[PDB]
């Protein structure tokens, strides 16, 4: 409702430190997580409620700058969180980190706004039903497979394929998709937020014109406090949730780095008045992206198949950000550095890339055990290309996987700006006969890197012609 | 830095020996299509370690180019080793002190991050 | 300088794209204008002699025809000492370059702060032009040396630290400021600002807390390095950990047609070229993808105090692309580069002059070049 | 929940093992009744199922003969997706196993306290039975992630941290609830109670502080890692760095 | 090698210069500035007597303070300011180890109220370092030629106290201690010895190509010594170096106290065919170590006698 | 006393090392802030101050002497450890001895490359 005391939801700015605003209310002190008005403004700045310092100061963080702020400015109690308008009514457009309008077309007319900080879905709310859903891409839908609410990840050691991922997954499924779709930039590039509006008008997605919108665009940036890339991740999930519950739909959510989430708090932890922890970072980052990614899910009332991704600071899986992630992803992705100088991309790993619906009975037998066939030869071959015969091959123990490295390199769609490679795809379909062949031996001989820039058997003699050897 | 030295050693061996490694079979190929009529009934009727155990055994062409012929395979197969049981076995040490790295890599970063705070944090 | 970055709704898209001059750069990498390209590098590789022939390529456009054909500069100076500056700006002004540029120095002596608010000081000197149609090239020289030098501030103010001090928003240090050298759309302009962060690599590593916090930003990172450099390899650019990012767009379609192999043919090449070494009995003839990565090597190496312009460097590298040098031995190839200019100024005066018409590789020229290097 | 262990006189010796039913486990490495076992391994690499097949095999017993010759189960969830959850108890509830279960849940949203709390409560829950005649398995999913979990609620009191945030008393954190599941003597009740503290391999580190803090404390560790599984070697037991510990005692003669 | 080295430097420039010289011992040992005292009699730069002295000496070491430490490097710059300026010479600098400058602040920040940084240290370095070095320059009334020292801690150039320093020196010269094993000394290292001074222009096209070369070879050479071949050298590929890095291990003056090597020096004089050869090819083959502990090629053959090889 | 008196004088200081442990708990409970691996930033000063009185006396002042061997752990192998450096950093020469070969009968162990008198010639008479 929004509505305070019969005394002053008014307080008054008593400290400005960057990102940290302290105010002073004598009659009516707002709770926590209230989203705070500050008067005296040219635009709109608000300060979310963090803590009750006592001696009646709450402690906010800024949405937005704080420039030219001063102590003794007026800051109103809206009486309520930060709240977004949720609806169909938002479809097509572009809201901020507080549901301002920034796609510029003016007042985002709906008949409610939803509190961003929501009750995650109780234990008898969710839904045990797993049904599989394809994307047609090899490591990541036959290796480590998808599914319906389930959450994907994408570990990125920055700049290592996380984002082109993305888009990618918005060709193949967003597009085709019955039913809505969202995206929560947060954190990332104003560039990509750009060119993505620009490319879902393009491709109609969303339309300027009729009303056939079909995805949400939430942007909270780089250009921003954390405080807004704290929240932009809640806001575009707001939304998300709005659709599935009270309109009941199989809503698709994409993220671009969810983990933003937590610079946030790294950016804001210690300058609210707490001890650091894990490489500085916070006492928090645990239920932080707990109580966040725990809203993300599917329910009695509707479904959310999300779609994430997990940057990886100074390149170490071994962050506590990348990590305390991995519990939550219903299938892994962890895109290799090292894997990139090998052109080899998607960079997924042939290790750390798991999944909770991996099972004969939803995969395949055959599916599932040459995965495990074609890991565990690479298993022994991480080891034996550098083990026992030391680099160089050859050696002896002919006792296949560098031509199965090469079958999941599927150069695919967004990545045609670099070589005219297209759309490699095509859903499972011809899997078959191929990728077998390889490990049991079958049509497995092809002069090496003959077949590289490529995925179907097909094309080891559609290209043998291409490059042919012998006399 | 410092792993990151002897991770360029294994780097260093691997362009010479990993590639070496494809010419393993090369050798066989230049070699059969011509050895084969005079084998069987066509006539009658590092380095690995191949190129050693005949030698060690002392304690006009006919045999001289039959032998060397069937004896060149057995030579080169040194390669084939050199590059495929010198490499299978010497990888390991690619993910495993890769794999330590990341290990000291957030270690000092989660070492000196100590210190920064064992003063900062402590005032009054 | 505290303003906040545009936003998707002005900006549009890197296109027209801006010219270094630098050979292996454009051609290999090319900047698009309105971007953000990170230079790291470590101690001595080049990262300002580049930027700063990228600034020196602007000469003859400065005073010609096209007016949205040009660029303003602003050099940017973190740290460096004081006769380092005076070395580039008497250096600047003897190619007339400093006659279009602005250059700031917050020079070692200057305190911790000023070496901070510097960038935000240049930054919006750009947003002059990026806010009226004209267009400019900022550098901000050692963005590296102003993180050693935002921790101090702060420290100071009893912020407590985080990451190697660095003040947690170690990240809104450096992603709002390179945030504003954008693109800008007709409606709102059609104006520039293109930025290139230099970066001070330790050892090699471009994954540092901070190189992280910036390369995790940008869009399109030109790696160089130390360990190559004076093996002739200079630039020195190592692919597989450098990239354009904002894709094709960038390179015109003179690049598009002869640069469309050049940099990914050394994306895996750096594996064959990290193997070759040894071969011997493999696949015989896949000495091909061999044999163009080091003759053409001798020619993707840029190197001095001259820009080869856009049609000249349509001159030279196609010729590779295009395997006719090809066999020969390399060695000789340096004077191949040097001389076909002096021998393409001197009697080919219209080649070049089809990519100022056409704007590409002419089917014609293709044949009368092909005769020039046959 | 914050009861002190029994003690030298009260226990007695771990016999009278208890069946995971999992071959691989049992015969190699078996589980004797009253001990604590500690079934480390990295992310995606067993260590919930082979706990799962470790309480489904109960069923014949909580229905059959020998009252002695059964086994209650206390399945504790720490940190996991309260989907994760519900992925349980509707799959044990398929086998029926859920009968004879309980299971708690410390998942996410639940504030750093509960994820705290929460071992300390199920421990509470088999002490009944192990106080009883009765006995017991209990399993705490994830110790590590309640690792995770404590410094957080500790750095807030402003408690100095330590190691890598961890409060100093992560061992009195971790020593004093394992010390919990003992072997109870004939002259005290007989009854038992197993644990099987479940713990997250960092790529294949074993000895990370907790994992130290924790294997120095428990007597037999499964070592599940995830660099084999795949290669078909699953459960994927490292030998030379897993125990039985409690020794033959455990395997029946048959074993 | 860091002051081994700078004595030396003393020896060739020091001694023949023209105009006046200073030195600044901070932070290290009071047995050197000892015997620099009096070696600095015993060869007249410093004389008793008359008053035809040309060195200064500001000292402020080990024994003492940090607030001394801190600034002993700066008395023995202000010293040698006011000559260049208000008396126009183009004077000389040493200072024995100038991030003392800043052991000196590692031992003062937090004791001051300060909240530390990189290793502990001090949220200042940068501007330390900084505000203190340039000053040791030219100017339109003026030249100082300085020659500064910076120390390794824990052997780690990744410490921001030799890294952070590099910004400010006019040629690179890191001494490394896996070199002193291999007895090459100086240490310096073909990678991290850099120039802002080394262009065809001033040092020499042929000189700075070769120069390239030698790193070059020195940079796949670095790898093949380990990488490819396996330590063990011979394998294959014949496609100098080992050479080289006996040429440029010059042994010279202040190294006489172990081994009677003396003075290997000549200004550029001879280099000229020498090194050169070894790169091309040219009357490269002498049986390995027989050319190491000197540097002239003409001491090839004429050591080649010493130790001969044939029948 | 000797060294003032015309007489020599031997110390050993059998473990500064240990004395490193032990100072930087000293410092600590007066709450002087620590630094590096908490020794109280004047670890040098620490052993700077102490080493630098066992000198050499001048006729001229009494022809006296103080020889001083500070002892120290190494730990592994390292002898750049922070203290080891800050004492290497000082002293001149110093013998490394090492665990490493001992046993291989090679007693005292001294390895040469990561070891010297410093002195340089002086010491050792014509003899040697
Ligand atoms: N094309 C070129 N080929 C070979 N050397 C060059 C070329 N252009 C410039 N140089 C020399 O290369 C070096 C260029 O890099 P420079 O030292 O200016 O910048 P940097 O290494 O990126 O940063 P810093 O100034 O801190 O060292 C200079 O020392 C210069 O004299
Ligand atoms: N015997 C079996 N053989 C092959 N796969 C199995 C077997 N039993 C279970 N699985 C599959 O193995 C995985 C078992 O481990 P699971 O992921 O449940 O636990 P964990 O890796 O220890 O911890 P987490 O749930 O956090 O990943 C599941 O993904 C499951 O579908
Ligand atoms: N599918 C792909 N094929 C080839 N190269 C790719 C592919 N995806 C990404 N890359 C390379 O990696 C760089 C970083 O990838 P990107 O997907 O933009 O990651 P993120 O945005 O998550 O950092 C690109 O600039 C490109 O060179
Ligand atoms: N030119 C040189 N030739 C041979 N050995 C040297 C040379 N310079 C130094 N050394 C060796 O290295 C040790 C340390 O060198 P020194 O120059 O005194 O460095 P610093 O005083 O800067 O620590 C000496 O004791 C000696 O063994
Ligand atoms: O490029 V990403 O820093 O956003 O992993
Ligand atoms: O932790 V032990 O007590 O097993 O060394
Ligand atoms: O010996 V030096 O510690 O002064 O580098
Ligand atoms: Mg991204
Ligand atoms: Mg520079
Ligand atoms: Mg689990
Ligand atoms: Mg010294």
């Amino acid at each position: 409702s929004a509505a305070p005391k019969a005394g002053t939801a008014t307080g008054q700015i008593v400290a400005v430190i960057g990102a940290v605003v302290d105010v002073q209310f004598d009659e009516g002190l707002p709770p926590i997580l209230n989203a705070l008005e500050v008067q005296g403004r040219e635009s709109r700045l608000v300060l979310e409620v963090a803590q009750h310092l006592g001696e009646s100061t709450v402690r906010t963080i800024a949405m937005d700058g704080t420039e030219g702020l001063v102590r003794g400015q007026k800051v109103l109690d809206s009486g309520a969180p930060i709240k977004i308008p949720v609806g169909p009514e938002t479809l097509g457009r572009i809201m901020n980190v507080i549901g301002e309008p920034i796609d510029e077309r003016g007042p985002i007319k709906t008949k409610q706004f939803a509190p961003i900080h929501a009750e995650a879905p109780e234990f008898i709310e969710m839904s045990v039903e797993q049904e599989i859903l394809v994307t047609g891409i090899k490591v990541v839908d036959l290796l480590a497979p998808y599914a319906k609410g389930g959450k994907i990840g994408l570990f990125g050691g920055a700049g290592v394929g996380k984002t082109v991922l993305i888009m990618e997954l918005i060709n193949n499924v967003a597009k085709a998709h019955g039913g809505y779709s969202v995206f929560a930039g947060v954190g990332e590039r104003t560039r990509e937020g750009n060119d993505l509006y620009h490319e879902m008008i393009e491709s109609g997605v969303i339309n300027l014109k009729d009303a056939t919108s079909k995805v949400a665009l939430v942007y909270g940036q780089m250009n921003e406090p954390p405080g807004a890339r704290a929240r932009v991740a809640l806001t575009g999930l707001t939304v998300a949730e709005y659709f599935r519950d009270q309109e009941g739909q199989d809503v698709l959510l994409f993220i671009d780095n969810i983990f933003r989430f937590t610079q946030a708090g790294s950016e804001v932890s210690a300058l609210l008045g707490r001890i650091p922890s894990a490489v500085g970072y916070q006492p928090t980052l645990a239920t932080d992206m707990g109580t966040m990614q725990e809203r993300i899910t599917t329910t009695k009332k509707g479904s959310i198949t999300s779609v994430q991704a997990i940057y990886v600071p100074a390149d170490d899986l071994t962050d506590p950000a990348p990590a305390t992630t991995f519990a939550h992803l219903d299938a892994t992705t962890v895109l290799s550095r090292a894997i990139a100088e090998l052109g080899i991309y998607p960079a997924v790993d042939p290790l750390d890339s798991t999944s909770r619906i991996m099972d004969p009975n939803i995969v395949g037998s055959e599916h599932y055990d040459v995965a495990r066939g074609v890991q565990k030869i690479l298993q022994d071959y991480k080891s034996l290309q550098d083990i026992i015969a030391i680099l160089g091959m050859d050696e002896l123990s002919e006792e296949r996987a560098r031509k199965i490295q090469r079958f999941l390199s599927q150069p695919f769609q967004v990545a045609e700006v670099f070589t005219g490679h297209m759309g490699k795809l095509v859903p499972l379909k011809e899997t078959i006969k191929g990728f077998q062949q390889i490990l049991a031996g079958d049509y497995d001989h092809l002069p090496e890197q003959a077949f590289y820039m490529v995925g179907p058997i097909e094309e080891a003699v559609a290209k043998a012609d291409k490059l042919a050897e012998e006399h | 830095k410092d792993i990151t030295r002897r991770l360029k050693s294994i780097k260093n061996i691997q362009k010479i020996t990993k590639s070496m490694k494809m010419v393993a079979a090369a050798k066989y190929a230049r070699a059969e299509r011509e050895l084969k009529p005079a084998r069987v009934y066509g006539t009658g009727s590092l380095c690995g370690a191949i190129h050693s155990s005949v030698a060690k055994q002392m304690k006009l062409a006919n045999i001289i180019y039959y032998s060397l012929k069937e004896s060149t395979t057995s030579e080169q197969s040194a390669r084939m080793t050199a590059m495929d049981n010198a490499s299978k076995n010497a990888s390991d040490m690619i993910d495993k002190l890769t794999l330590t790295f990341n290990r000291t890599r957030q270690a000092v970063i989660t070492k000196e991050l100590i210190e920064i705070i064992s003063g900062a944090a402590a005032l009054d | 300088v505290g303003l906040k970055a545009p936003g998707i709704i002005p900006r549009i898209s890197v296109r027209e794209p801006m010219q270094t001059g630098i050979k292996a750069v454009d051609s290999l990498v090319p900047i698009g204008r309105g971007q953000r390209e990170l230079i790291i590098g470590d101690r001595q590789t080049g990262k300002t002699s580049i930027a700063i022939d990228t600034i020196i390529n602007q000469k003859r456009f400065n005073d010609g025809t096209d007016e949205k054909k040009k660029l303003y500069c602003i050099y940017v100076a973190i740290g460096q000492k004081r006769s380092t500056v005076a070395q580039l700006v008497k250096r600047l002004t003897d190619a007339d370059a400093m006659k279009y540029t602005i250059v700031v120095s917050a020079t070692a002596s200057d305190a911790a702060p000023l070496q901070y608010l510097a960038p935000y000081s240049g930054c919006s000197m750009g947003e002059y032009f990026r806010d009226n149609g004209k267009h400019a090239l900022i550098i901000y020289d050692d963005l590296s040396k102003q993180a050693v030098a935002y921790r101090q501030m702060s420290l100071l103010l009893r912020r407590p630290p985080g990451r190697e001090a660095y003040p947690g928003d170690v990240f809104y240090l450096h992603s709002r400021l390179l945030e504003r050298a954008a693109k800008m759309n007709d409606s709102f302009g059609g104006g520039s600002l293109t930025a290139l962060p230099v970066i001070e690599t330790q050892a090699g590593d471009v994954s540092a807390y901070i190189p992280t916090n910036v390369i995790s930003i940008t869009d399109g990172q030109i790696f160089l390095e130390t360990e190559l450099f004076y093996k002739g390899i200079r630039p020195a650019i190592n692919v597989g950990l450098s990239v354009s990012r904002v894709g094709s767009a960038a390179q015109t379609r003179a690049m598009k047609q002869v640069a469309g192999t050049m940099k990914l043919e050394l994306a895996q090449y750096r594996e064959v070229a990290a193997f070759a070494q040894f071969g011997s009995d493999l696949d015989a003839a896949t000495q091909q993808l061999l044999s163009r990565g080091v003759r053409l090597t001798e020619l993707l190496k840029q190197g001095q105090y001259s820009p080869m312009a856009i049609e000249e460097q349509v001159a030279v590298i196609y010729a590779g692309v295009r395997g006719y040098l090809d066999k020969l031995e390399p060695s000789k190839i340096t004077k191949f580069e040097s001389a076909f200019l002096s021998h393409v100024v001197s009697q080919h005066q219209s080649l070049l002059g089809n990519i100022r018409s056409d704007g590409k590789i002419s089917e014609q020229s293709d044949a009368k070049l092909k005769e020039i290097v046959t």
